[PDB]
C-alpha cells in the first residue's frame, strides 16, 4: 500500500512539477532560466534593444 | 536586514558611449543582403547611388 501510494501520488504530481531552473530562455551567454532573464536580456552580443514606447 | 549590494561608492561615473550594435548571429545565421542582380563583378548589388557636385 505504501509503495503503490507513493507511486500513484508521484504519478499525479510529476505532471505539475516543472524545474524552474531549466535553461529555456536563450541568451548571449547560453540558455538561461526564465527568472534570470527578461526582454532586456541580449539574445545575441551587441544586440540593440530599443526603449520603445507603448503607443 | 539590508540587501548585500547598494550605495554609490562615491564614484561619479561616465556618460554612456553611443551604442554600436553588432550583426545578429542568433536571429540571422548569415549576413542579410539588399538589392540582388547578376553583378558579374566584385559586387554592386541592385542599389547604387551618386551625387552630382558643382
Ligand atoms: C499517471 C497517473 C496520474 C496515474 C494515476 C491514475 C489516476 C489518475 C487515478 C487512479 C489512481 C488511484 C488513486 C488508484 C487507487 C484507487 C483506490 C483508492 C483504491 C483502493 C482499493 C485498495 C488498494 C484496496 C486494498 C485491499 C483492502 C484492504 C481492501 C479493504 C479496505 C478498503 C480499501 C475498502 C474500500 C471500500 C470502498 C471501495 C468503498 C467505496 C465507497 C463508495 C463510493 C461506495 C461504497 C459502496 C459499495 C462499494 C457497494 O458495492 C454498494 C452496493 C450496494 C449498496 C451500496 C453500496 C456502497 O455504498
Ligand atoms: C515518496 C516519493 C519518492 C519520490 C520523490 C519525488 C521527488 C524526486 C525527484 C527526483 C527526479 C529528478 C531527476 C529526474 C526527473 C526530472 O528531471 O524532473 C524534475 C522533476 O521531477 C519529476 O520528474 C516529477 C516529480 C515527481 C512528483 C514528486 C512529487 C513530490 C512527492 C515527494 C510527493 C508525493 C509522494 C508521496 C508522499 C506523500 C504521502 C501522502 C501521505 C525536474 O523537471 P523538468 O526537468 O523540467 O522536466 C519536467 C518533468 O519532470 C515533468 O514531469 C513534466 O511535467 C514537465 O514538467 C517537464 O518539464
Amino acid at each position: 500500500l505504501g509503495a503503490f501510494g507513493a507511486g500513484t501520488l508521484v504519478a499525479f504530481i510529476g505532471g505539475l512539477i516543472k524545474n524552474p531552473w531549466k535553461p529555456v530562455v536563450p541568451t548571449a551567454e547560453g540558455k538561461k532560466a526564465v527568472l534570470w532573464t527578461s526582454g532586456w536580456t541580449p539574445r545575441f552580443k551587441g544586440e540593440t534593444i530599443y526603449l520603445a514606447r507603448a503607443t | 536586514c539590508s540587501p548585500p549590494g547598494e550605495t554609490a561608492s562615491s564614484e561619479p561615473g561616465t556618460t554612456p558611449a553611443i551604442w554600436t550594435g553588432s550583426p545578429s548571429p542568433a536571429a540571422p545565421s548569415g549576413e542579410d543582403h539588399g538589392g540582388g542582380h547578376g553583378a558579374g563583378a566584385a559586387g554592386a548589388g541592385e542599389t547604387l547611388t551618386a551625387e552630382l557636385k558643382t
